[PDB]
């Protein structure tokens, strides 16, 4: 048990106190017993909570606070010209810890290295952000969006058509989050 | 320490082949004695004859073992499978997963795809 | 710059146990005030029952 | 119980068992292995069947001793249940 | 907002600037040499008190490992529980590691603590799919569930163990999933069946097969051999010239 | 009042109480251990280690003598030598006697040192103590009984057991002077293994370890050489 | 009491009569209500913190452009190897000593042939056999390797400059006083 070496000073407890050694008055001890004193204090503490402002917010009219680093649903992003930023390096497919990303690429009609397939199984994803961490060109990002609950699981299998549409819709926040969070990356 | 459960048996090695011989009979007896009790615990709709048939076949697959240290692993597994069954830790789906209610020729296998 | 503490450091916080005994919950005043309520209540009760027994005499 | 009563039911059970070589070989002094052609597991089933019919429990020590019909009869008389 | 009278805005306080940052380089292994000699003597001392069972010992940084043969599990752990200089009264942990290249596949690794001496020690023994290991449940009540995990995950019997049964896997489960030859996703999977109105078991099919990216491992060795850090007191002497 | 530790008072470690007699107990435990090692060959490092540690700690416990020990030990010799029959384990049993509701004591030898272990009857309140604390063996056998049943009853105990109040041929053993709570700390500052109650439990586990080492024969040559490749890992050639 | 004032506690305050009322009717008027300050808490939001302000930090040696080859900081590839001692060369270390404490001189040639024998005798006969024939005084020299007593196992603190047992002591201030069964240690 205790450390080797000299035993801790005063580690041995003092000898037990007898009933007639407890220095509490009978009037106090009996009063506390019969008057339920300590539990009246607890009742009172609830009373002053009753007259304190509540903590509650009125979701969805009010929303709790989220940061620029918040990790929500995925979106594929474009350059200011409308060209896709994704170049099919496959780094995010490799680093994924849950194997939720499946990518197929080719040379495009104009000789460009672009994806032909881009799927995220949103029921396999763990929402860690490792895929946006690894992107060389800021293509895959996680939006600040958390409200995208669906009726079926097929609605959670995102193809490139769904992910580009997400970036096309959410670009103003995705840009404002990257702006606010880039220097720390 | 914590109490071993109702059918918990201490893990001990077989002394000789006579020891193993007597333990295997004890385990087979204890299983087929319990088949009526398994049927009403797990609401088996088959009769107890089928349940005891399956117990016999499980023992028969280890029939031709001539190694004490393989038998004792096997006597361990049956002890845990017996204890697990009698205390009703497993459920009906597990007990029915145990009852199954490959192509028989090359040509049959070939024509359907491999099997 | 990175997120640093202020020059002299932050001022101390309150962490030591703080449950100070309040006179509202002491077993002497509560027992005493209970005895005053309980003795006054029996005083009014003696007046009440004495009057009701007299009210009963008139009704009979 | 009665000796003839505790033997007649055994013959019906033993003949009722599916794969004995022949129902004639069952006698009062017949052996399961040498005569009735029952291996280890078949013999354990036979003592199990005998115990269920007589509504008695046969312990591990004396269950092994029953390798012949006569031994089953003597144990049934020895144990006081029916 | 009713602000408190003595709580200023803390962001509104100016931070003094910090410029050039100096940072010394440190080998984190250098702090462990001041007890290298001591960890080798303790490991050597055990080797001498119990030479029937202790095969070798190794010292890495602050961890001392003791290698023993399986027939000595009880006496060695009895010595480490009850000796005055070996008051190792907890088993922190008991796990196994599978080495299929070794005949004895399984390495049984126990971890002990000595709060009296603020000391830790590792003991390693070996078993295979048929060799059992002596249980230590008679010396360490807390070892009951660890040995059950080794038996469940790897399939190692622990002779003397009371109530040795599965602790991690599903009830009817067959196989030892921490074995290297056990496939990652197993052999079976379950579903609720509409025709049978129950959970049923089926051979494992996968809508998307697991993609093993292990073939992307480096063609070049990235760590090298390391360094030797054995103290002079546990090296043999060198014949001086002439 | 505060001169002596109170036996069974909690020590601050749960389930660990104050030892009624810590000094003698360590000597008993140490001498008992120094006796069991003698069935180990002298070339065993295990023997030399335990033999070294125990003697080092033994001389420290001897160094702390309770007050008046010399006077009591001179008295207590004149009791054991005059009335050796009373305290003889071969005569009164290893438990000191059969009457637990009175005082009991035997004389024990370790290494040649002489120990007297006493069992004062358990201190319980008067109002929940039946027959002075006598042992209840149940009702005497009455009615028609066979001789064997009367034998199994305990019929030979009429002629050997004692009325506790019958004390003429016996002497009341006064036990050893104890260590004043200052000395207990002073002794445990020397030993340096925590409280003396902790030191005692480590000593008694040390006593039981010797029997396991002796049986296993831990000092004999290695049983199983590790086979080739057994302790190989993933090391890179130096 | 060990209470700090409510006026330093960064929560929304009562004011005026309701401050007077609340200090009259609470158990501790220095306890806070737990409601943070809108001007101070998380203001500005991290999403409007200027990016130019934060600077990613580089240390002088590691990040310098002219005073660090990588190989003098490549501490990962300078990793320690495990140091493994077997019975075959524990008998050896007992036979002839060690580069620190040699037993005999081993001068020049004719000492090497003794050096291999110390290793060879370890591989032919182990530690138990070695102590058998040298007798009990070799076993006594084993304890001499640690000064006569068996070695103590090494502690894991080094907060005092040497690897030791941490010395737990009773804290100067006991938060539950003595009233409650929880004691405070340092
Ligand atoms: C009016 C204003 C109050 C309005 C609100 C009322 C409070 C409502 C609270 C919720 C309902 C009450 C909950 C009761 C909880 C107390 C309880 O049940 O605990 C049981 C406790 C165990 O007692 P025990 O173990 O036997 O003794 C040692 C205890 N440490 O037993 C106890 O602790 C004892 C509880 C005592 C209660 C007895 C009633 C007290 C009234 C005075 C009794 C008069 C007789 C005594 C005369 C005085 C003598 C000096
Ligand atoms: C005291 O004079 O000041 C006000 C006091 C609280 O202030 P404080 O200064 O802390 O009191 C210290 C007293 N030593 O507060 C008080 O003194 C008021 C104490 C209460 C007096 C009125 C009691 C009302 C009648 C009691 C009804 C029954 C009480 C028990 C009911 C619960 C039983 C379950
Ligand atoms: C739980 C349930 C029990 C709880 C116990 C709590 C206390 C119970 C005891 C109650 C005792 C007090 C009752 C009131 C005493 C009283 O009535 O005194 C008044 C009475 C005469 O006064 P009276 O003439 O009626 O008033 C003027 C009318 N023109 O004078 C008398 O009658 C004689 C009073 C002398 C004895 C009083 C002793 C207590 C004080
Ligand atoms: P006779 O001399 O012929 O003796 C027959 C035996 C079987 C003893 C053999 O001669 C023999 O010695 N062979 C080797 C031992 C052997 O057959 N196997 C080892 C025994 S363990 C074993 O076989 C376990 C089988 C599986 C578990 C028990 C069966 C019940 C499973 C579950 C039933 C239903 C649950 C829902
Ligand atoms: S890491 Fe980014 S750029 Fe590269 S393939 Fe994946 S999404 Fe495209
Ligand atoms: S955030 Fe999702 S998609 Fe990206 S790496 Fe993690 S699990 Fe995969």
């Amino acid at each position: 048990a205790t450390p080797a070496g000299p035993p801790p000073k005063n580690f041995r407890l003092p000898p037990p106190k007898n009933w007639d050694e407890e220095s509490e008055s009978t009037i106090d001890k009996v009063g506390k017993y019969f008057l339920m004193t300590e539990m009246l204090r607890g009742m009172y503490v609830l009373l002053e909570q009753f007259f304190r402002p509540p903590y509650t917010i009125y979701y969805p009219f009010e929303k709790g606070p989220i940061s620029p680093r918040f990790r929500g649903e995925h979106a594929l992003r474009r350059y200011p010209s409308g060209e896709e930023r994704c170049i099919a390096c496959k780094l995010c497919e490799a680093v994924c810890p849950a194997q939720a990303i499946t990518i197929e690429a080719e040379e495009r009609a104009d000789g460009s290295r672009r994806t032909t397939r881009y799927d995220i199984d949103m029921t396999k994803c763990i929402y860690c952000g490792f895929c946006q961490e690894s992107c060389p060109v800021d293509a895959i990002v996680e939006s600040p969006n958390a409200e995208y609950a669906t009726e079926t699981r097929e609605e959670l299998l995102y193809n490139k058509e769904k992910l580009l549409a997400n970036g096309d819709k959410w670009e103003p926040e995705l840009a404002a989050a990257i702006r606010a969070d880039a220097p720390y990356r | 320490a914590v109490q071993p459960t109702k059918f918990a048996v201490t893990v001990r090695q077989s002394r000789n082949w006579a020891d193993a011989k007597q333990r295997v009979i004890a385990a087979y007896r204890a299983w087929i004695r319990a088949a009526p009790e398994i049927q009403t615990m797990y609401s088996i709709p088959f009769p107890v004859s089928h349940i005891r048939t399956r117990i016999r076949q499980e023992f028969e697959r280890h029939r031709y073992v001539n190694k004490l240290n393989v038998v004792d692993v096997l006597l361990q597994q049956s002890n845990a499978d017996f204890q697990e069954t009698m205390n009703f830790w497993r459920q009906q789906s597990h007990v029915m997963a145990f009852f199954k209610e490959l192509p028989s020729n090359f040509i049959t296998g070939f024509l359907e795809g491999r099997n | 710059p990175q997120d640093m503490p202020p020059p002299g450091g932050y001022e101390a916080v309150q962490y030591k146990r703080n449950l100070p005994s309040r006179g509202l919950f002491r077993p002497r005043p509560l027992l005493a005030g209970a005895a005053v309520l309980m003795l006054y209540g029996w005083y009014k009760l003696v007046k009440g029952i004495r009057e009701q027994n007299e009210l009963a005499r008139e009704k009979m | 119980l009665q000796k003839v009563e505790v033997y007649e039911r055994i013959k019906s059970l033993l003949a009722g068992f599916d794969k004995v070589n022949d129902p004639n070989n069952i006698t009062e002094t017949a052996h399961f292995a040498n005569d009735l052609g029952l291996d280890s597991l078949d013999t354990v089933e036979v003592v199990m069947a005998i115990e269920e019919e007589f509504s008695i429990e046969i312990p591990d020590k004396d269950a092994d001793q029953i390798h012949s019909v006569d031994k089953a009869i003597e144990y049934i008389l020895r144990q006081p249940d029916a | 907002v009713a602000l408190p009278k003595d709580a200023p805005n803390p962001r509104a306080i100016p931070r003094e600037p910090v410029g050039e940052i100096k940072q010394a380089l440190v080998n984190p292994a250098d702090k462990y040499q001041s007890k290298a000699d001591n960890l080798h003597k303790y490991g050597a001392w055990l080797m001498s008190c119990l030479p029937k069972y202790i095969q070798q010992f190794s010292v890495w940084k602050d961890e001392l490992t003791i290698y023993i043969c399986p027939t000595g599990v009880i006496p060695v752990f009895s010595f480490l529980k009850y000796n005055t200089n070996a008051e190792f009264t907890q088993v922190s942990d008991i796990t196994a590691v599978d080495f299929p290249t070794r005949e004895m596949r399984f390495e049984i690794v126990y971890n002990l603590l000595s709060v009296r001496h603020n000391a830790r020690i590792r003991v390693k023994t070996y078993a295979d799919e048929v060799t059992p290991v002596p249980s230590i449940t008679s010396l360490y009540m807390g070892a009951n569930w660890y040995e059950r995990e080794v038996y469940d995950m790897f399939g190692v019997l622990f002779v003397g163990h009371p109530d040795l049964r599965r602790i991690m896997t599903d009830y009817g489960f067959e196989g030892h999933p921490l074995r290297k030859d056990f496939p990652l996703t197993g052999y079976t999977e379950i579903r609720y069946d509409e025709e049978k109105k129950r959970i049923v078991v089926e051979p494992l099919e996968l809508t998307q097969a697991f993609r093993n990216f292990e073939g992307g491992s480096s063609a070049w060795d990235q760590v090298g051999p390391g360094i030797d850090r054995t103290p002079d007191t546990f090296k043999l002497p060198t014949p001086k010239p002439e | 009042k505060g001169k002596f530790l109170v036996p069974g008072a909690p020590t601050g470690l749960t389930g660990l109480g104050t030892h009624p007699s810590p000094r003698s107990a360590l000597l008993y435990l140490y001498h008992s251990t120094l006796e069991k090692l003698k069935q180990i060959p002298e070339h065993s490092v295990y023997r030399q280690s335990v033999e070294a540690v125990t003697r080092h700690r033994l001389a420290l416990v001897e160094s702390v003598v309770p007050e008046g020990y010399d006077a009591w030990v001179e008295r207590a010799k004149k009791l054991l030598e005059e009335h050796a029959d009373q305290f003889d384990p071969t005569k009164v049993g290893p438990e000191g006697g059969e009457e637990v509701q009175g005082a009991r004591a035997v004389k024990v030898e370790r290494d040649g040192r002489v120990f007297v272990v006493s069992r004062l009857p358990k201190e319980e309140d008067e109002r929940v103590l039946e027959w002075d604390g006598e042992v209840d063996e149940g009702p005497e056998l009455e009615g028609s009984r066979t001789l064997e049943e009367k034998i199994e009853g305990g019929l030979e105990k009429i002629f050997t057991r004692r009325d506790v109040k019958d004390t003429v041929g016996r002497v009341e053993w006064e036990p050893e002077p104890q260590l004043t709570a200052e000395q207990v700390a002073e002794l445990e500052n020397k030993i340096g293994a925590g409280l003396i109650e902790e030191v005692i439990q480590v000593a008694e586990g040390e006593l039981k370890l010797v029997d396991t080492m002796v049986k296993a024969r831990v000092w004999e040559p290695l049983e199983e050489q590790p086979r080739p490749g057994q302790w190989e890992y993933f090391e890179r050639k130096p | 009491s060990n209470a700090v004032s409510i006026t330093k506690k960064y929560t929304v305050q009562s004011t005026g009569i309701w401050e007077r009322i609340r200090r009259a009717l609470v158990i501790d008027p220095n306890r806070s209500n737990g409601v943070p300050l809108n001007p101070y808490n998380r203001n500005p939001s991290p999403g409007d913190n200027p990016p130019l302000e934060y600077t990613d930090p580089v240390t002088i040696p590691a990040g310098d452009i002219a005073d660090n080859p990588y190989w003098k900081r490549d501490f990962r590839r300078n990793y320690p190897r495990p140091s493994v001692i077997a019975q075959a060369q524990q008998v050896a270390l007992l036979s002839v000593g060690s580069a620190a404490q040699p037993r005999v001189e081993l001068i020049g040639e004719e000492g090497t042939k003794a050096l291999v024998a110390a290793e060879e005798e370890g591989k032919e006969k182990g530690v138990a056999k070695y102590l058998e024939e040298k007798g009990a005084e070799e076993a006594k020299r084993v304890l001499a390797l640690t000064g006569g007593l068996p070695p103590t196992p090494s502690g894991q603190t080094m907060v005092t400059g040497q690897w030791d047992v941490h010395k737990y002591g009773l804290a100067e201030e006991q938060s539950y006083g003595g009233s409650y069964p929880c004691r405070s240690f340092v």
